[PDB]
């Protein structure tokens, strides 16, 4: 030694802090929701980057061109044995502390303390060991952690860096980004540090660790450019084809329950997510749910209607959810023409370079592309990926407009939702209403993609699995194993669980007997 | 409070007062997108821009061919390179134009997407902006009509959407930020019924915050309203200034206008309570006082 092996995490939705490109002030630091009211600071953090912005104000400042990471952020270096100063060079103040600050801290201390004096560590020589079946996991290739191996792994210094990335631009640019980091930041130190010649840091190799929405960015990665960099890769909670829940928020607006969100109504939201290829890439792509509908209009009975041709109303009928639901600008579109007020709020349509429904037609063609690159090029030929799958989260799965549509759908067709969910209003009633699922009726090939983790459901969190990566962990109620059993975890709160911590340092120790030494 | 040295600055349509030591980050925006101030020398510039339509010149759509469309003159020796705005765009372009100011050279580039079926429209505007773009020292104050940006004016009153954001630190004031923004358009909601909610639930939740200040602050004939919060944990104290005028819908000198000051959360130095901010919530409130009093439309011919 020394021979380092960098741990490289990579944060998810709404995960990074940004501040103005040009001007330097804060405009994201989540938390941002009504939840947790639980620390002072952190209240302000929200009152600053958010409460206090108006609509159009906020349409401005969140926008991914405009925008940069900003890591000034709070640190808890907790027991990582890190200074605040090492763990904000480490880029840890980059991301929201709660949900990241504590995983990125615990992998610190674990991986500096597997083999001491000729001894197995705390952890290491006990719940490590753990069968991985019992842990949830499904693809039945992979076996548990052993002695050798954890010796093997001890003769590496491991170092977790924090890739926060500018969420509203495209993953794909966001991959670019942290290829920077890793060859401009990361590696660099190293050759400083330990006085590393140019062979040397060429052999270097760096293990990814993502989270949520930072799972597609660590593919488009490895995936779409050359970057054997990377020895391995561990998921964690992606959103592999999607969700279902854009759609919710868009129209409805974030519940009040939400930690981190871009708005309270279909308009707020809209006006943000509309415009950034980074969040409107976790719409459901085409091959989500193996390509099943997931947007029902329902009749009071619950009972799926027809349409025109007597075909079921459940979308996307043919395969296409861009064209069906994302462009669609009728009543049940994902922006429809109520909403269309929303997408540009700077000026009157006419006096604009860019016309504001072009510019949003344009951007969902960019991410079906995007989508389709990202298919066809899969996964990470050492992925180690898990996921929350729990029916007692229902994470917007199936996406419900209950009511009679006729009135909305007569020709000259008017009438508006209440920007949060239904088109029930003083002047009409028995309208349709998005309701929770899951559907009354369902597809029996629908049974094992149903609740998630609030919002990724288990048909997009099971992709990985489906499309062969090595190993799957499928943690909650719709997996086994004597180790997982507790209710499924959360999304935002997803590595914070003993499962999540559990399934990451186990890749990581796994990944590792592939470096070379 | 002795505003000694102080500096008056020209942002956009607007001026306002810093103290001497102030640390400055400024960006301006035209119909949405940043007008970038570049250090480039013409020779340079030159260079750039024909090294990025050579770049262009090398890339594929994925079925309409070539990436690039092709060079626009704007006159006044200002051009625009003009590509798809994506490998599968249909509707809209980037264009992406440099331009100079005049008669002392300076150079910018400002890009951003424009419709298909705009594409006439858009070219006007840079012919335009490159007519219009005047020159001027970094301190200079302009008397005639126009949008100040650095090291130049957008000169006229003509509408157009502007916006600019400034945001500026104090040596003597560690944590502190204060920001200074406009733009075009009334805003949707009005301040003080906006954070409202928020700033209750605050209060509610957490017995070291307070409001030091709620209510109006006209600014001459700005009709400025403000929310003014403070609150200690750890040791350490924070602050969260809020002023707004809500702006006219249409109009260049009454458009939306923010000033804010924040002390967010800092560290202990080595296991030690952060350096204060401020003395004291006094002069805090005589800092933000000072300074968004200093803020007026810039008088003009
Ligand atoms: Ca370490």
């Amino acid at each position: 030694q020394t021979a380092p092996l960098p741990v490289i995490f990579i944060p998810g939705i709404m995960g990074t802090n940004l501040r103005n490109k040009a001007d330097k002030s804060e405009v994201w630091r989540p938390p941002n929701g009504l939840w947790p009211m639980d620390d002072l600071f952190a209240s302000i953090g929200a009152l600053w980057t958010w409460a206090w912005r108006g609509p159009k104000a906020r349409q401005e400042l969140l926008k991914a061109e405009q925008v940069e990471v900003d890591d000034q952020g709070t640190i808890d270096v907790g027991q990582s044995g890190l200074s605040e100063e090492a763990a904000r060079l480490r880029g840890w103040g980059k991301v929201m502390r709660s949900a990241y600050n504590p995983v990125m801290g615990l992998m610190e201390r674990r991986l500096d303390n597997i083999v001491s004096r000729r001894e197995l560590q705390a952890w290491w020589n006990d719940e490590a060991l753990s069968p991985p079946g019992d842990q949830g996991e499904e693809q039945g290739k992979v076996g548990p952690i052993d002695e050798e191996e954890l010796l093997r792994a001890s003769r590496y210094q491991f170092d977790v860096w924090c890739a926060g990335y500018n969420w509203l631009q495209s993953n794909r640019q966001s991959a670019l980004d942290v290829r920077d980091y890793i060859e401009n930041t990361v590696l660099p130190f190293y050759q400083k540090e330990c006085g590393l010649d140019p062979e040397q840091m060429r052999r270097m190799k760096v293990i990814l660790v993502t989270h949520s929405m930072g799972g597609l960015v660590a593919r488009a990665l490895t995936q779409l450019h050359g970057y054997e960099r990377v020895l391995g890769v561990v998921h964690g909670v992606q959103p592999a084809t999607g969700s279902s829940t854009i759609y919710h928020h868009m129209r409805c607006g974030y519940e009040g329950i939400a930690q981190v969100v871009l708005g309270r109504n279909a308009g707020e939201v809209t006006a943000i997510v509309a415009n950034s290829a980074g969040a409107l890439e976790l719409a459901p792509s085409a091959e989500y749910r193996e390509g099943r509908p997931w947007l029902f209009l329902c009749d009071a009975q619950g009972q799926v209607l027809k349409d025109i041709d007597g075909k079921p109303r459940a979308y996307p009928q043919n395969q296409d959810p861009y064209e069906e639901i994302y462009k669609n600008t009728t009543w049940y579109g994902l922006v429809p023409e109520q909403n269309s007020q929303y997408l540009d709020m700077s000026d009157k349509k006419e006096g604009l370079r860019v016309g504001p429904r072009d510019n949003f037609e344009d951007l969902i063609d960019s991410i079906a592309n995007f989508h389709g690159e990202l298919s066809a090029a899969g996964y990470h030929s050492e992925t180690y990926a898990h996921y929350g799958a729990d029916d007692s989260r229902h994470s917007w799965r199936d996406l419900i407009w209950k009511g009679d549509p006729t009135p909305l759908e007569t020709p000259g067709a008017t009438l508006n939702d209440d920007e949060n969910g239904t088109y029930n209003s003083w002047f009409r009633r028995g309208l349709p209403t998005i309701v929770q699922g899951p559907l009354e009726t369902g597809n029996p090939l629908d049974a094992s993609g149903s609740g998630g983790d609030e919002t990724v459901p288990t048909d997009s969190g099971q992709a990985p699995a489906l499309a062969g990566v090595k190993a799957s962990f499928r943690h909650g109620s719709k997996g086994k194993g004597q180790a997982n059993t507790k209710r499924g975890y959360e999304h935002q709160e997803s590595y914070n669980d003993a499962r999540a911590q559990w399934a990451a340092l186990y890749g990581v120790i796994k990944i590792t007997q592939l470096a070379d030494w | 409070m002795d505003k000694t040295g102080w500096i008056t600055h020209c942002f956009g349509r607007f001026l306002i007062d810093l103290p001497p030591d102030a640390v400055i980050n400024a960006g301006y925006y035209l119909w949405g997108d940043r007008i970038e101030y570049l250090d480039d020398k013409p020779t340079e510039l030159a260079a750039r821009v024909d090294r990025l339509e050579q770049e262009w010149r090398t890339q594929r759509h994925k079925s309409k061919g070539n990436m690039f469309l092709r060079k626009i003159d704007f006159g006044n020796e200002s051009v625009g390179l003009l590509s798809w705005s994506s490998e599968v765009a249909s509707k809209t372009y980037l264009l992406d134009t440099y331009v100079t100011s005049k008669p002392t050279w300076h150079v910018y580039r400002w890009k951003g997407k424009v419709s298909v079926d705009r594409e006439q429209h858009a070219v006007e505007i840079s012919r335009a902006l490159a007519r219009n773009l005047r020159s001027r020292a970094p301190k200079e104050i302009p008397s005639e009509p126009g949008f100040c940006i650095d090291h130049a004016y957008i000169a006229g009153d003509s509408f157009q959407v502007e916006r600019f954001g400034v945001g500026v630190t104090f040596p003597e004031h560690p944590g502190a930020r204060f920001e200074f923004r406009s733009s075009t358009g009334a805003e949707l909601n009005s301040l003080l019924e906006r954070v409202d909610g928020f700033v209750q639930n605050m209060l509610s939740t957490f017995a070291g915050m307070e409001t030091l200040r709620k209510g109006k602050h006209p600014v001459g004939s700005l009709p400025g309203e403000e929310y003014l919060v403070a609150g200690s944990d750890k040791g350490q104290r924070g602050y969260t200034f809020m002023w707004e005028v809500q702006g006219k819908e249409e109009s260049l000198t009454e458009p939306n206008l923010t000033a804010g000051l924040a002390v967010l959360e800092r560290s202990n130095e080595n296991g030690k309570p952060p350096p204060p901010a401020f003395k004291s919530d006094k002069e805090a409130l005589e800092l933000w006082d000072t300074i968004v009093d200093s803020i007026r439309v810039r008088p003009t011919s």
